[PDB]
């Protein structure tokens, strides 16, 4: 059996780290939800 | 009932198999997580209203509600709920999926399997989508998937 607790409020944080780059894909989205790269 | 962001645990001992989002008396998780299984919540039961695997979401107790989206130049903030670990805001300039129907923001971000369905926050804190369906480039970008309200 699946159950939920709480984790926090939905806020932005001011002092957050920042990381992750920001790459451009191309991609198609099938039946099923999956994401593949296109070429 | 209460607003705010949420760990999916499951039942030998317990495990978090993903996130979720309370808001407007609305539970939003990502399809994967639950299969819309119904999910407890102290002594009460939500039961699921909405569901679409190939948008890899579902809602519970109502219709989705969470309508904003990124306005494709602005840093955002994934709020990453990982297992065993407190809620952390994670900041970041999305890249972009290109597809044949139009862009997608997406964070290229890589945590625990758990963390499935934590939310991504613009600026003014309002939930522009959901992490956890992307794809591989050995780095994982998920998609910011957001739904129709």
């Amino acid at each position: 059996d699946m159950y939920i607790e709480r984790a926090g409020d939905i806020t932005w944080e001011k002092d957050a780290e920042v990381t992750g780059n920001s790459p451009r894909l191309d991609v198609a989205l099938d039946e099923s939800g999956d994401f593949s790269l296109v070429e | 009932t209460t607003d705010g962001v949420y760990r999916v645990m499951t039942r030998l001992g317990s495990t978090q198999v993903g996130v979720g989002v309370m808001q407007e008396g609305v539970f939003h998780t990502m399809w994967h997580v639950t299969k819309g299984a119904a999910l407890r919540s102290g002594e009460g039961r939500l039961d699921p209203y909405w569901g679409d695997v190939k948008q890899d979401l579902v809602s519970y107790c109502g219709p989705w509600k969470l309508d904003a989206a990124w306005d494709g130049l602005s840093e955002v903030q994934l709020l990453a709920v990982p297992p065993g670990e407190r809620a952390k805001n994670i900041q970041t300039l999305p890249g972009i999926f290109k597809t044949k129907d139009g862009d997608i923001g997406a964070v290229a971000l890589d945590y625990p399997a758990g963390t499935s369905g934590s939310p991504i926050l613009d600026k003014s804190g309002r939930v522009i989508g959901l992490y956890g369906n992307g794809v591989v480039i050995g780095s994982y970008v998920s998609a910011i998937t957001q739904g129709k309200r």
